C-alpha cells in the first residue's frame, strides 16, 4: 500500500549522519584513527517524490511489528533483520521450481526466443536437394 | 505481524515487503538494504523537558529490547537523565557496554533529580524508541544521550556540528506533579515552563552572568520570569531584576 | 533417511508454547503490553502420521551434531543456524550454472516446450506461396 | 557433523538437509524453517529429584554453550537449583542477563542444600539440554527454572496455567550419597524417596498442616513416610503419625 | 586483481589449528569431552602454487577494509561477514530476472538446444501424406 | 572500502569479491567460505620482547573491536600481558567472557610491570590484529595470551604440543625508555637485550640453575651478559659468571 503522513507536521529536509565513509594514510589504523565523535559523515536531503515526509511516516508505522518482533525475540538474539530479508526475497523467487513463463519465475528467455525462431531459418530456409 | 519494507515505485514510497515484489524488482546487492532512525522532532512533537518527559514512565516485567539502525538524523533536542529514588539509588540502568549516545545533538537537556520511579525500566509511553549510537532502544539508560525516534528500513533502487548542554533539577520525576528548574549555576536556578526554548533559555543564561543575577551568597536563589515575557517547529522559523529564595524577572 | 523411534516411551500428544503471536489496541507497546510471563501462546498437536514420536526421537539424534557444533564455535557467534541453512539451501540450488533439463537445476520449461512446439504452427502451417 | 533437519515426506517425518532435497522441495520463506525444544520427560525418564539429580555432574575445562529455540513443550517437571559448598560460596553462577526460566512448568522443584560441587559448570551427562525460556543450555544456572530437554530444527511445507513450587533441601549434592528432604514448612520436613509423585507430595503436605503434624516446636522435624503406603508416566494416568527428630506417619 | 607478497619474509608452510572435526563414544558430551585445550585438530600445508605466501600477503591486504568495517560497526553486531557474503553472492546472479544467453544469467540452455534442435527431426521427418 | 575475499583462478591466489565472479564460479555451500588468521611471524617480524612492544600503544576515544576466525596458525612467539600503573591501578582490561589465549604458542612470553599507560586501551600501532582462540581483537586483554596477526576470508574451490612460559619484568612500559629483565627466579634476573633468542634464553636459564648462579641471599641479583656472546627466521633454521646488585656473564 501507500504512505499517508498522518502526522501532526513533517521537516521535508532529512539532514542525516552515518558511518558509510579511500582512507587518508594511516587513519584506518584505529590506535592513529578518529575518535568515536569523528567517524559520520553527514548529508542532505530534499523532500524530492516526497520520499521525506514519507520516510518519517513509515517508520511510525513500521513501530507496531517492530515492537512485536523485538518482544517475541530474546536478547540473545543471532539473526539480523535486513539479512533475513534479503534470505527470504531469495526464497520468494528461487525457494522452488521456476517454471519458465510463469507469474512466480523470474525468467525472461527474450533473446533465447530471437534465438530458436531466429535460427529456424538455417533448417527451413536450407530444405534444397 | 512482518516488519515493513519501504520501496520507491511510480515515484513515490511505498510500504511493501520482499514477498509482494515483482521480477522487475532488482535486489542485487545488501548495500540496497537499509535501517534508518527518524526522530520525532520531525513530527511536531513538543520538545521541551515538561512535555518530552510526560512521554516516559516506569514499567516492571518487561526486559529491555535492542535493534541495530545505520543513519540516523540530526536532533535539535536531546536529552540525558540522571534520576536518583530520595534513598539515594539509582532508577536507571548503566548503559550496556557499547552503547555511546546520540552522536548529533544541537542541545543536550541534561536532567538530574529525584522521583519514586516506581517500576525497574523507564519505556516510551507512546511506543517509540530511544535513539542512542546507531541504536534504538526500549528503555531509558542512565547519563546516556538519547533522541526519541522511530526506526525504518527501506530498499533503494540498484554546516559545523555544535552542541550546548543545558541541565535541570527535577523534583517528583515520573509523577505527575514535577517540578523543574534550569540551572544557571550551582546557586542560580530559574523555575522552568514548557514554552521556553532552548534559544530563551541561553540568553537568560547570558542576561544573568552579564547582569551580575547571579547569587552572591552560600543559598539558593531561584528565579522567575513572568507571564509578560514571551518570543512553530525548530526547522521552520529591557529585563529587570528583583528579589522578593524566590525572585522575579521582568 | 526415516526416523526410528527407540525411546523407552512416548508423549504423543505435543502441548506447546511459542510467541508466534492485530494487536489489540495500545497492548503493542511495551509500556502498557503484556509481562514477560503472558506473551504465549500455546497449542496442542497430536501423533498425525507419527509425527510427534517421531520428532522427539529427531530431538533427541540432533544432539550430538548440536552440542559437536556447539563445541567448535565461540560463545562470540555471529550467525544462526536456521539462517545458515536457509542460505545453503539456495547455494545448493542456485550457487552454480543452472543447466537446463540438468538433475541439479530446478527450471522447468514445460510451459516454454509447449509454447515453441505449439508455435511451430505459424511457419509450418503457414508455407503457402 | 552436519546438524540434520526434519522434513515431511510421504507422510512421515524424515531426517535430511538442505544439500539433500529435490527440486520438488520447495522454501519459500524462513517462516518454514523451525527450532523447537523437546523435553525429556516425553521419553520416559522418571522425573522425581533423585533420579533427575542424579544425571547432572560437575567438570571444570568445558565453557558453557547456549542455542536458542523458538518453541517448547509444557512441562509437569522443572527444576530451580540453589547449590552452596559447605564454606558458604555459591556452586552455580548467575543467569546470564536476558535468560528467563522455563515457561511452563506444573511442578518446579526448587532444591537448596549443599555439596562439594567438584567443577566449576554443572553439566547434563547424558549430553541433553537444559531448557530456559527460549534458550537451551549445556550448563545449569543459578536460581533459574529449567527443564531437561533437547532441540530439534525442522523444515515445515508451504487450558488455564497453573504452577506449584516444590521445595527441598539437599546434602552431598552431586556425590553419589546424596540426601533430599521434602520442606513442609521451615521445622518440618519429610525424608524424601523416589517413589514420591509430585501429587503425593502435595496431599502428603496438606495432610500434615490440617492435621496438625507440623512442628509446633523450635526444632527441626522430619517424618518418615513408611514403606507400607504407596498409590505410569504424567501423560497416562488413615494416615497415623507417631513421633519416634525422626518420626514415622503410618 | 592478482596478489604480491611484499612482505619482508615468507614461512612458506602453514602449520594450521581448527576445529572442523565420527565421534568417540560418549567424546561428544561436554560433561565427558576434551577439555578447551583438546579441541583442535592440526594440518600442515605447503606452498602449492603459492598460496601459501599469497595467503599471507592477502590477510595483510585485508587489514584495512576489515578495520574500516569495524570502525563502522557496533560492537552489538548481529551479521557474520561470511554469511552476508553467501548472500551477496546470491543476489548478484539472482537479484533480477535472468535474461536467457545473457552475460549477468548463469543460466546454460545446452542440452535445451539439443533436446529442440535435436527433436525437429519428428516433425520436419514426419511430413508425409 | 569493501571486505576482499581470495580465490583461487588459474592455479594462483587472487582477490575478488562475490560480485566479480563469473558463471563458472561455482559457490555450492557456506562450508566453501574460511576465515584464516595469519601470523605476523610469518612474514618476518622481530619476536623478541623488546621489538614486539614497541609495535602497541595507549590510545583513548576508540571503542574495541571483535572479529571471529576459524583456522590459525602454530605460533613460536605469544605474548601475555600484566601491566599496572605505579598507583597500582590495572593498565589493560579483563578478557571479556569466553576469550581464551591463543591456543597453540612453543613460547608464551609473559611480561609484568609498571608503565604510565596513557590510553585506556593497547592498540597495535601498524594496524594488525591481536589474536586470541579464534577470536581478533584490535586491543590487548589483561593476562591473556595473543599472537600479532591478520584476517583472510576465503572461498574455497568445491608433531606434538609443547609451550613453554618465559616470564619478564618490564619498567616504563609503553614509553620510549623501557626496561625489561628475564626472570630466572624471583631474585634472579637477567638484563635483556633484544638479540636474545627463547632458545638462548632457555639455556641461560638451565645454565644458571646447575652451575649455582641463583641468587643464594634475600636480595635481588642482576645478570648481564657481555656483548662477546652471541649465537634468520625461526622456522628456516665455557661461561664465566662474577659479581660486581649487578654481575657479568662472561
Ligand atoms: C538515489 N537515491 C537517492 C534518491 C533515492 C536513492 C536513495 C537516497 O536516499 C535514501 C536515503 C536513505 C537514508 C538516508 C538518507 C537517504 C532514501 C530512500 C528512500 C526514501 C528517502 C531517502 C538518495
Ligand atoms: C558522501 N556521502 C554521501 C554520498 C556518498 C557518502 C555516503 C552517504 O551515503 C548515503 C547515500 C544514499 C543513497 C545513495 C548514495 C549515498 C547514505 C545514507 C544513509 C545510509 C547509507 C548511505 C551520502
Ligand atoms: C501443517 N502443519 C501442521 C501439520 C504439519 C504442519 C506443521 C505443524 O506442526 C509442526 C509443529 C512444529 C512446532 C510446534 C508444533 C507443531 C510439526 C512439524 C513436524 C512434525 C511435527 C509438528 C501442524
Ligand atoms: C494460534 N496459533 C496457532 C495457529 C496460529 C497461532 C500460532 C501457532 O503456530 C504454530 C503453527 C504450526 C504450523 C502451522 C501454523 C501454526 C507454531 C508452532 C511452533 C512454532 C511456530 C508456529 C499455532
Ligand atoms: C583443495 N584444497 C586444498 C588446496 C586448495 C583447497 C583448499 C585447502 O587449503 C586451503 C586452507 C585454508 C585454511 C587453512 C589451511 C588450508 C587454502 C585456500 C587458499 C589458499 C591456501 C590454502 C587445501
Ligand atoms: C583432518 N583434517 C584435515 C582434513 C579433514 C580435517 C579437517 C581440516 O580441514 C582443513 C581442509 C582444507 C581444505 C580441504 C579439506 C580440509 C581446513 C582448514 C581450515 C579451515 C577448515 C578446514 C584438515
Ligand atoms: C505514530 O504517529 C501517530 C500520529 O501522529 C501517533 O499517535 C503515534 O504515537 C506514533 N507512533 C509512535 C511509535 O511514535
Ligand atoms: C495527579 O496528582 C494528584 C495530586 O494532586 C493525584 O491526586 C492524582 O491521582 C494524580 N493523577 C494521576 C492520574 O496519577
Ligand atoms: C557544581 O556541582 C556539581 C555537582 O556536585 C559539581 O560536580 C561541580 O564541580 C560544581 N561546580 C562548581 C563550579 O562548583
Ligand atoms: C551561561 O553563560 C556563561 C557565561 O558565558 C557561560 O559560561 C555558560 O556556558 C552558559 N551556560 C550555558 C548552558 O550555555
Ligand atoms: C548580589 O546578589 C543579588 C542577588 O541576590 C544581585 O541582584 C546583586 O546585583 C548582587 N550585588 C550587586 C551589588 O549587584
Ligand atoms: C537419546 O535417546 C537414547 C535412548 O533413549 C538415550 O540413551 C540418550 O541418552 C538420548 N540422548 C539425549 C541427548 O538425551
Ligand atoms: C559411592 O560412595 C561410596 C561411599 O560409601 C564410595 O566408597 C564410592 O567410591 C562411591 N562410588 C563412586 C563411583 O563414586
Ligand atoms: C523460611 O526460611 C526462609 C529461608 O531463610 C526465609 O526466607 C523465609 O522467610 C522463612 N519463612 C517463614 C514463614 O519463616
Ligand atoms: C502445603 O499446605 C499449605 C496449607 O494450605 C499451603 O499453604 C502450602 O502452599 C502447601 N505447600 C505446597 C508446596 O503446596
Ligand atoms: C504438637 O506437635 C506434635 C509433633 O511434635 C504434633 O503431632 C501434635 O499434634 C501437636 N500438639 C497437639 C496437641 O496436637
Ligand atoms: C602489511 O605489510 C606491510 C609491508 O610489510 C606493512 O608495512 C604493514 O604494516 C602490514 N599491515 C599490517 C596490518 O600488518
Ligand atoms: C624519548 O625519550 C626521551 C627521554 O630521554 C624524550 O626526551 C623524548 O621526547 C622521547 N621521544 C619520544 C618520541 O617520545
Ligand atoms: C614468585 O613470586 C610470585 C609473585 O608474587 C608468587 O606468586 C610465587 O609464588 C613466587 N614463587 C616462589 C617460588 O617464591
Ligand atoms: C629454568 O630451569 C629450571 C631448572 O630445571 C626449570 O625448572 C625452569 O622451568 C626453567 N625455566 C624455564 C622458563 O624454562
Ligand atoms: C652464592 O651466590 C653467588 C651469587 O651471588 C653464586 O655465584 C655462588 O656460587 C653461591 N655460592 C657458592 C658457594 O657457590
Amino acid at each position: 500500500e501507500a504512505i499517508v503522513n498522518a502526522q501532526p507536521k513533517c521537516n521535508p529536509n532529512l539532514h542525516y549522519w552515518t558511518t558509510q565513509d579511500a582512507a587518508i594514510g594511516l587513519a584506518w589504523i584505529p590506535y592513529f584513527g578518529p575518535a568515536a565523535e569523528g567517524i559520520y559523515i553527514e548529508g542532505l536531503m530534499h523532500n524530492q517524490d516526497g520520499l521525506i515526509c514519507g520516510l518519517r511516516q513509515l517508520a511510525n508505522e513500521t513501530t507496531q511489528a517492530l515492537q512485536l518482533f523485538l518482544r517475541a525475540t530474546t536478547e540473545l538474539r543471532t539473526f539480523s533483520i535486513l539479512n533475513r530479508k534479503a534470505i527470504d526475497f531469495l526464497l520468494q523467487r528461487w525457494g522452488g521450481t521456476c517454471h519458465i513463463l510463469g507469474p512466480d519465475c523470474c525468467i525472461e528467455p527474450a533473446d533465447w526466443t530471437k534465438n530458436i525462431t531466429d535460427k529456424i531459418d538455417q533448417i527451413i530456409h536450407d530444405f534444397v536437394d | 505481524r512482518s516488519i515493513p519494507l519501504g520501496v520507491i515505485h511510480n515515484s513515490a514510497l511505498q510500504v511493501s515487503d520482499v514477498d509482494k515484489l515483482v521480477c522487475r524488482d532488482k535486489l542485487s546487492s545488501t548495500n540496497q538494504l537499509r535501517s534508518v532512525g527518524l526522530n520525532l522532532e520531525g513530527n511536531g512533537v513538543a520538545t521541551d523537558v515538561p512535555s518530552a518527559t510526560k512521554r516516559w514512565g516506569f514499567r516492571s516485567g518487561v526486559p529491555p529490547k535492542v535493534v541495530n539502525y545505520e543513519a540516523g538524523e540530526w536532533a535539535e533536542n536531546c536529552y540525558n537523565l540522571e534520576i536518583k529514588k530520595p534513598d539515594g539509588s539509582e532508577c536507571l540502568p548503566a548503559a550496556p557496554d557499547g552503547i555511546r549516545g546520540f552522536p548529533r545533538c544541537r542541545y543536550v537537556h541534561k536532567v538530574s533529580g529525584t522521583g519514586p520511579c516506581a517500576g525497574d525500566f523507564a519505556f516510551h509511553k507512546e511506543g517509540a524508541f530511544f535513539l542512542y549510537d546507531r541504536l534504538a532502544s526500549t528503555v531509558i539508560y542512565r547519563g546516556t544521550t538519547f533522541a526519541e525516534g522511530v526506526v525504518a528500513f527501506l530498499i533503494l533502487p540498484q554546516s559545523g556540528y555544535y552542541s550546548t548542554t543545558i541541565r535541570y533539577q527535577a523534583t517528583g520525576f515520573g509523577t505527575n506533579e514535577t517540578e523543574y528548574l534550569f540551572e544557571v549555576d550551582n546557586l542560580t536556578y530559574v523555575q522552568l515552563e514548557s514554552r521556553f526554548t532552548p534559544q530563551f533559555l541561553l540568553q537568560l543564561n547570558e542576561t544573568i552572568y552579564t547582569s551580575g543575577k547571579r547569587s552572591n551568597t552560600t543559598g539558593k536563589l531561584i528565579w522567575k520570569v513572568n507571564p509578560e515575557i514571551d518570543t512553530w517547529a525548530f526547522w521552520e522559523t529591557e529585563l529587570s531584576f528583583t528579589v522578593v529564595x524566590x525572585x522575579x524577572x521582568x
